[PDB]
C-alpha cells in the first residue's frame, strides 16, 4: 500500500505536468504563425476531412492563429465556417474576422477602425475569391475587448461552397489558403 | 461586415 | 529498499526535471519579447505587489526581456528599481540600460554609442515621462561585454515614486509600461 | 509485476515528457535562428572540435537552422563540410545552399531562380571570402520539392582549409561565421 | 547616463 500510493499519486502529477507541456507547445504554435504587419496567410490542411466534420455538424468552424497591426499594435485572428454560418449555412463558406484582446488595448486607441481585405487565393494565380469592409464602429466587435475575443464579423456569404471544393484552384493538394490584408492607415 | 451566428 | 529506491528516484527525476521545464519557459516567454528594430515596450504586471518587494527590500530591481537594434545587432534590456537606487533610493523610479553579450559582439564596432532614449508611458497619452543620453564612449559600461551583462548605466532618478503610484495614469490596471528607442544612426 | 510494472510505465511517461521537452528546445532554437528577409548569419561554435569530427570522417557535414526570403517565401539552409567535399574533399571548404519544402510552395513560382551570394565573415572585416552564383534552372536542387530537402548546391572549392584554420582572422575565440544573401529582384 | 550601484540590487 506504502508504494502503491506513492506511485499513483506522481502519476496524475505526470499527469497534470502533461498538460502544461501541450500548453507551451500550442504557445510556441502561436508564436510560430504569428505575424506583426498586418498581412496573414492561413493555410489549411486536411480540407476534405475538415468539411466534412462542418457538413456533419460536428465541428462548424477554425480559429487560425494570432496576428498584429505591430509589433505592440491590435491582436487579431480569422474564424471560418467551411460549411457556412448564418446566411451562408449550407450554401456559403463563411469567413470572420476577430478582434481579440491584445497585451497592449490600454496603449491603442478604440473602437477598432482599419479596413479588412478577406481573400481565398487561388493556386493558380488566375482569380482569387476576394472581399473587404470597414468596421461597424458601433458594432461590439470592434470595441476594446472585455474576454479573450469579441464576436466575430466578416462575410457570412463569402464564397459559395459549390465554387471551392469541386475542383478549380482553391483547393489543391487537400489544402488552401486564407489571406488576411488589415490596412494600417492611422497607425 | 455582419457577425456570425454565435457559433 | 523493495522498490523504492527506484520511485524514491523517479520522484527526484520528475523534480530535477521540473526545474529544465521552467527553464524552457523562461526562453519561450524571451523569444515572444524579443524586438529586433531598437525600439522595445516592456509591461510590468502586478505593479504593487512587485512594488511592496522593492520597498520590503526583497527584491531591488528587475531585468526585462532581451531586444535587439538589428536582426544581428546588439542584445540589450532594462533594468527597474521600482523603489530607486543610488542617489533616487526611496524617492524615485531608477530605470537603467544594459548592454549584453550578444552572439555577434564580434562582428560589431565598440564601444557602444547609440543614443537611448527612456519613457515611461502615460495611459492617457497626455504627458509621457521620458528621458535620454548618449553613451559615455569611456565607461565600462558601453564597452564589448565579457560577462553576461554589463554594469547598467541610465538614470537613477528617472521618476519621483510619488508621481506614478499614487494615481494619475501611469499605473492602470495594476501594471505599467515602459518603452525603450535605441538610435540607429550609424548601424 | 503489480507496482514494479506500474513503476517502469511511470519511469516511461517521464522520459517521454523528457524527450517531447528536448523536442521543443529546439523548435525553439530553430525559431530564434530563422529570417525572413534572404539574409541569414550563421554563427558555428566549438569550430576545432567540428574540424576535427570532419577529418576523422565521423561527422563529414553539418546544417544549419531554416531561413526564408519573406514571411511566406521559399523556406532554405545551409549545409557545410569543415573539411570539403566533392573536387574540394580534404582540402577546401565546403559550403552548400539548400532549397527546403517550404509550407506555401503550392503559392511559389518554380523553379527558384534567385542569386546567391556566400560569405565567411573576417572578424577583423578584412577581407571576407565571398561567392556568388544564379542557380541552374533544369537542376533538380530548384525544382519545387518533392522530398525534405533537394540536393544541396554550392561551392565545393569555397574556402582552402589552410586559408582558415590556420590563424588570419576567420576562426576566432573558436568560432566563425557564415552568411548567405539571398538576392529578392521579382519577389 | 550614470551608472547603477554595485550594492543597489
Amino acid at each position: 500500500e506504502a508504494l502503491s500510493s506513492k506511485v499513483q499519486q506522481l502519476e496524475r502529477s505526470i499527469g497534470l505536468k502533461d498538460l502544461a507541456m501541450a500548453d507551451l507547445e500550442q504557445k510556441v504554435l502561436e508564436m510560430e504563425a504569428s505575424t506583426y504587419d498586418g498581412v496573414f496567410i492561413w493555410k489549411i490542411s486536411d480540407f476534405p476531412r475538415k468539411r466534412q466534420e462542418a457538413v456533419a455538424g460536428r465541428i462548424p468552424a477554425i480559429f487560425s492563429p494570432a496576428f498584429y497591426t505591430s509589433r505592440y499594435g491590435y491582436k487579431m485572428c480569422l474564424r471560418i465556417y467551411l460549411n457556412g454560418d448564418g446566411t451562408g449555412r449550407g450554401t456559403h463558406l463563411s469567413l470572420f474576422f476577430v478582434v481579440m484582446k491584445g497585451p497592449n488595448d490600454a496603449l491603442l486607441r478604440w473602437p477598432f477602425n482599419q479596413k479588412v481585405t478577406l481573400m481565398l487565393l487561388d493556386q493558380n494565380n488566375r482569380e482569387h475569391v476576394i472581399d473587404a469592409f470597414r468596421p461597424d464602429v458601433t458594432s461590439s466587435s470592434f470595441q476594446r475587448p472585455v474576454n479573450d475575443m469579441n464576436i466575430a464579423s466578416g462575410c457570412p456569404l463569402f464564397c459559395p461552397v459549390s465554387k471551392m471544393e469541386a475542383k478549380n484552384s482553391y483547393v489543391r493538394d487537400d489544402a488552401i489558403f486564407i489571406k488576411a490584408i488589415v490596412d494600417l492607415t492611422g497607425l | 461586415p455582419v457577425q456570425e451566428t454565435l457559433h
